[PDB]
């Protein structure tokens, strides 16, 4: 499950630019419901950040997804679409957090 | 404990016309992560709930734009601009932001439709049951409306209560009308010391008791 | 084809255990999150608590959290809703939820020192309305059971148009139960109407078939 997983301070939402101001429109309007912190295991336990990104990645949306469909929620494939490119910055952006600190 | 008030228990409504169904809750729903976790949910008879709005306002894929969920902090409504035949059954809300998970206590939705006398039908008791000593005479009342009803039995003209079950059907999906079931049932020696056996139902299509019965001596 | 399938009803006496069972399909059951609802005969939804499909962490509202355990088969897609020492408290119908959108069947728990009594079915004919109508009612009669619930069918489930199945009714310490299917004049006696009828805590199992 979450064994060796920490959360990560929140941070500032990553602005993702899509040229059609529909989807950013949508996103500026539904990042609430989006992540604004991720789940990591400590850098020292992956080779390179891309092991450490895309681990983060799937962890932080998918204790996102369980967690807040148990209170009312439904994540589309626009949702998950939007969703996994925010929290990948966030998550690269937590690798340098973590490689700066060490 | 956030406390879920629904109001009111039964709507009545003509195809066409809006619907309001209200949520309060005691406390305020606003969740720690900023959103508001209030679902609206729809039973139909037989059926178990489905969920047609979520976070206040959000429709779930294939739910009408007739629906609408608004309010904040408190104040919840679930709206039906123009109600409908598939609206019928039972609504509710239900709050995820605070532990523990509490739910409204519902309001029955009923689609009016045209009056409909109740078809009745009376059966003597079956052939089997009176080997075992019991005597059940069944009556069927069923597809009447408005709901409102009263069914009366009589033995030999005498009014008779000991012994009367009755069960009632939810509004039906198809053609929106109720069913009533009662059954009189009293020992096969008394049973035998009667003859006529009267079913009589009292509704708004008619101003004399809709009756049906039978005698035991098969007359 | 998103659905939760429960286990069947359950008849239990004060002080034994139950494991009911949710198998669930059509989605990817780790990516969302489990509720579980008690609803007592007759009384609203009350929320037990909820289980974290991918860390298979449960948390129980405060009335669950003494005998109630939440645990999955993440593999098999399943989840598990077990009470021990059982109370008379606990009987009513659960349900699991899939989040908040979809809902299983449910199942019913009956707890009580009474014994499993089987239903006695009657059939039931005509001796009113020939064809003032040129309708026939016919029905079917299932008294004197125990506990919750039964399941009742006209030819198997190959009728299942103009039926009237009525909820129980608690009479002594026994439940009645009755329904009725119309047809065509003609269609009867002319075919057969056989009424079919199941009492799971009695592993009871029969049919009846309608003649004049």
């Amino acid at each position: 499950g979450l064994g060796g997983y920490m959360l990560g301070s929140a941070m500032s939402r990553p602005l993702i630019h899509f040229g059609n101001d529909y989807e950013d429109r949508y996103y500026r309007e539904n990042m609430y419901r989006y992540p604004n912190q991720v789940y990591y295991r400590p850098v020292d336990q992956y080779s390179n950040q891309n092991n450490f990104v895309h681990d983060c990645v799937n962890i932080t949306v998918k204790q996102h997804t369980v967690t807040t469909t148990t209170k009312g929620e439904n994540f589309t494939e626009t949702d998950i679409k939007i969703m996994e490119r925010v929290v990948e910055q966030m998550c690269i952006t937590q690798y340098q957090r973590e490689s700066q600190a060490y | 404990d956030v406390v879920m008030s629904q109001t009111p228990l039964t709507l009545s409504v003509t195809i066409g016309q809006p619907a309001s169904i209200s949520c309060k809750s005691s406390q305020s729903l606003l969740d720690s992560d900023g959103k508001t976790y209030l679902n609206w949910l729809l039973q139909r008879p037989g059926q178990s709930p489905k969920r047609l709005i979520y976070l206040v306002s959000r429709l779930d894929s294939g739910v009408p734009d007739r629906f609408t969920g608004s309010g904040s902090g408190t104040d919840f409504t679930l709206k039906i601009s123009r109600v409908e035949a598939e609206d019928l059954g039972i609504y509710f809300c239900w709050q995820g932001s605070h532990f523990p998970q509490t739910f409204g206590g519902g309001t029955k939705l009923e689609i009016k439709r045209a009056d409909a006398a109740p078809t009745v039908s009376i059966f003597p008791p079956s052939s089997e049951q009176l080997t075992s000593g019991g005597a059940s005479v069944v009556c069927f009342l069923n597809n009447f409306y408005p709901k409102d009803i009263n069914v009366k039995w009589k033995i030999d003209g005498s009014e008779r209560q000991n012994g009367v079950l009755n069960s009632w059907t939810d509004q039906d999906s198809k053609d929106s009308t109720y069913s009533m079931s009662s059954t009189l049932t009293l020992t096969k020696d008394e049973y035998e010391r009667h003859n006529s056996y009267t079913c009589e139902a009292t509704h708004k299509t008619s101003t004399s008791p809709i009756v049906k019965s039978f005698n035991r001596n098969e007359c | 084809q998103i659905q939760l399938v429960q286990s069947g009803p359950e008849l239990k006496k004060p002080g034994e255990t139950v494991k009911i069972s949710c198998k669930a399909s059509g989605y990817t059951f780790t990516n969302y999150g489990m509720n579980l609802v008690k609803q007592a005969p007759g009384k609203g939804f009350e929320w037990m608590g909820w289980i974290n499909t991918f860390t298979g962490e449960p948390t129980y509202a405060d009335d669950f959290k003494g005998r109630f355990v939440f645990s999955l088969d993440t593999s098999a897609s399943t989840a598990y809703l077990q009470i021990n020492n059982l109370k008379n408290e606990d009987t009513a119908t659960y349900f699991f939820t899939r989040g908040t959108d979809y809902w299983g069947q449910g199942t019913t728990l009956t707890v009580s020192s009474a014994k499993t009594t089987a239903p006695s079915v009657y059939p039931l004919a005509p001796v009113c309305g020939d064809t003032t109508g040129s309708s026939v009612t016919l029905g079917c009669l299932v008294k004197g059971y125990f506990p919750e619930p039964v399941t009742l069918t006209w030819n198997s489930g190959s009728l299942s148009s103009g039926v009237h199945t009525f909820p129980a009714v608690l009479q002594s310490d026994l439940y009645t139960l009755s329904s009725s299917v119309t047809v065509t004049s003609s269609t009867w006696p002319s075919q057969s109407i056989t009424c079919n009828v199941a009492h799971p805590a009695s592993s009871t199992k029969v049919d009846k078939k309608i003649e004049p």
